[PDB]
């Protein structure tokens, strides 16, 4: 849930 | 969503914890491309192949150059209307004891420059360091970062890398440490500081009024952040120039520049 991502 | 400007309005008198989401689309109207817009490659790439640690680890001459070319094309750069209502609403407010906070998700640092003090800057600053060998953060404003980077960086498909060896990209100057430095910027793949994400959750969860301001939506965390405030049944206004995959989560949609519809809302 806290990673950068795309999402 | 509505479109009542007056609805929102409403709102916004009543609001003593406001919380305003930003993305790139607050930026454009002071000259500065979004990542998905326009004007979102830089040569051959668009962002997110090169934020990552996977690009930095293989090219960071490339990634370098890249962050370069954006700290120096930034330095120019003015906020912009919808910065200035943004930054003239939190002063107003507070005045009055009422609370006002940016999260962005933008590292140009525009809404320090407009005169926001209660910012979060979530995906780090283009004028920040930080050391991939003992981790010290810096501010940086320097032009150029260091000499090897001097008038490289250009954006046209077509130019060439500038194919710095790794011990004349920007060093580490702490305690002769001499580590390579990185922007402190956060990167696809890579965690948001776990300390600005549980201040993001205590605004999030005892705010009473949101806006999310000329994001994409599909960068995640932040994506998720204005849906849960509207989960809790808390108004949100999206302000963006189209709609977005969250658009039907909020209470409001008001759609335009946000240098046009910022300053009519919080006026
Ligand atoms: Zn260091």
């Amino acid at each position: 849930t806290a990673r950068k991502s795309t999402g | 969503p509505s479109s009542s400007m007056a609805d929102f309005r409403k709102f916004f008198a009543k609001a003593k914890h406001i919380v305003i989401i930003s993305g790139a689309g607050v930026s454009a109207e002071s000259g500065v491309p979004t990542f998905r817009g326009a004007g979102g490659y830089w040569r051959k790439w668009q962002a997110q192949d090169l934020a990552t640690p996977l690009a930095f680890a293989h090219n960071p001459s490339r990634v370098w150059e890249f962050y370069h070319y954006r700290r120096e094309v930034m330095g120019s750069k003015e906020p912009n209307a919808g910065h200035r209502a943004i930054a003239e609403c939190e002063t107003r407010l507070g005045k009055q004891g009422r609370r006002v906070v940016v999260i962005t998700q933008n590292i140009d640092e525009l809404h320090r420059k407009a005169g926001t003090k209660n910012l979060l800057e979530i995906h780090g600053s283009l004028f920040k360091t930080r050391c991939t060998s003992c981790g010290v953060v810096a501010e940086n404003y320097k032009s150029p970062i260091c000499p090897a980077l001097s008038g490289k960086g250009a954006p046209e498909p077509g130019t060439q890398d500038a194919s710095i060896p790794v011990e004349k990209l920007p060093r580490c100057e702490e305690a002769g440490c001499g580590g390579l430095l990185r922007p402190h910027v956060v990167w696809f793949g890579e965690n948001l500081d776990p300390a600005i994400l549980e201040e993001v959750d205590r605004e999030l969860a005892h705010c009473d009024l949101c806006l999310v301001v000329g994001t994409s939506s599909v960068v995640y965390p932040a994506a998720m952040f204005a849906p849960q405030v509207a989960a809790r049944g808390v108004p949100v206004a999206e302000f963006n120039t189209e709609t977005t995959p969250a658009t039907n989560r909020f209470r409001f949609h008001f759609q335009g520049p946000c240098g046009t519809t910022l300053p009519e809302a919080l006026a």
